[PDB]
């Protein structure tokens, strides 16, 4: 077991905006719970990735 | 918008001032732009000290 | 890429399936947004906006990324079909639909863009054919080399046509999404400093 | 819930947990040089300062 800090914060009545290109590596479970704990409760806006959502392939 | 970490305490200082104008303006929904920049800089909402 | 119904790959869809599930537990609504910017390496060559020297529009990010021409109906369908795929998951979870049009913009090289330092990417050959077909007027010459340079008087009729055509593209995507999602809510992101203080007279008149 | 992933920019991969001690990593392969790396970080460099965990390089 490893020690960890977990201090919930009072809600300031604001939403959170995030980008997919900056959150693909992190699991969705860790991102949502962390942001929710800080106090962002009502709204969420996610900008789709620029080069990580569409299908594609490489060829000669 | 902050981007560079070196300008965090500088840009975020003006961020709070803009928030007060938005609260004065009565904007119903206000969000920070980047989740990544919020966690990278570690911004919090605390009451300013009454010391001065 | 034209007949493909779902333009979004499986791993991205899986991430949002779990991501939207957590949001519903927290009872916070979700807003989606897709832009016109796709990776230049994978972008089709017939969708990139071309400047007066044929160089496709590029971004400051590395790897460079290009933008689609709003006059291309096929390009608009690809972007619009991305919105419905994501919004379909929201209806499955019982959420309400919210989508955003991401940065409708005729590229102009506002910042450094390599060789196209300030060259507008508004001279696509397909766009010229469409302009001639419906307006009848000839494309003004010479082509704009720099946005900051003063604009000749005969250049305006083509500029106004481009500005109007951009509005149709935004309207077309909105109608397409609401065609299958009647209760969906539409929105748009506005850049206030650009509206009030455009980089040049051509920039404000064309991209607004 | 704390594992992270990293890979070449020419492929797409995400990490999603599905159990108490299990997780899945869907991915798409496009090039021969694709290299997906699922890694566990000794130190925390993504979470908030109030949500970081203790760092310990001793795994004996």
């Amino acid at each position: 077991q490893l020690g960890q800090r977990k201090y919930p914060q009072v809600v300031m009545g604001m939403g959170m905006t995030s980008g997919f290109d900056d959150g693909y590596n992190l699991t969705p479970e860790r991102q949502v719970k962390m942001a929710y704990g800080l106090g962002y409760r009502d709204w969420w806006t996610t900008y789709i990735g620029m080069s990580h959502y569409w299908k594609g392939l490489t060829a000669f | 918008f902050v981007l560079l970490p070196e300008d965090a305490k500088k840009i975020w200082a003006d961020v709070d001032k803009a928030w007060g104008l938005a609260l004065e303006a009565g904007i119903p929904h206000i969000y920070p732009w980047s989740y990544t920049q919020v966690m990278r800089d570690g911004v919090i909402y605390a009451v300013p000290k009454v010391c001065g | 890429p034209v007949s493909e119904p779902e333009p979004i790959n499986m791993p991205t869809m899986e991430f949002y399936k779990r991501f939207l599930s957590l949001l519903h537990e927290r009872d916070m609504k979700f807003v989606n947004s897709v832009a016109y910017e796709i990776l230049n390496f994978f972008m089709p060559d017939e969708w990139k906006q071309l400047n007066w020297k044929g160089d496709p529009a590029l971004s400051g990010w590395y790897p460079p990324s290009s933008f689609i021409q709003p006059t291309n109906k096929d390009a608009l369908d690809f972007v619009s079909k991305a919105q419905c795929q994501i919004l379909k998951e929201c209806q499955n979870l019982g959420m309400e639909l919210y989508f955003q049009i991401g940065e409708p913009w005729w590229w102009d090289g506002s910042y450094n863009t390599g060789e196209g330092k300030n060259a507008p990417c508004i001279y696509d050959p397909k766009t010229m054919a469409l302009y001639k077909e419906e307006t009848g007027n000839d494309v003004p010459t010479p082509w704009i080399k720099d946005i900051f340079a003063p604009v000749e008087e005969h250049q305006w009729p083509y500029v106004d046509w481009l500005c109007t055509k951009l509005g149709q593209s935004t309207n077309y995507i909105r109608d397409y999404v609401k065609g299958k999602f009647p209760d969906a809510q539409a929105t748009l992101l506005f850049f206030t400093p650009q509206i009030m203080s455009p980089a040049s007279e051509l920039t404000g008149r064309l991209n607004f | 819930e704390y594992w992270v992933v990293d890979y070449n920019a020419l492929m797409v991969a995400t990490i999603i947990p599905y159990g108490s001690k299990s997780f899945k990593v869907p991915c798409q392969w496009r090039t021969n040089k694709d290299f997906l790396g699922v890694r566990w970080m000794t130190e925390d460099t993504f979470d908030h300062h109030l949500y970081r965990y203790e760092t310990d390089p001793n795994y004996l």
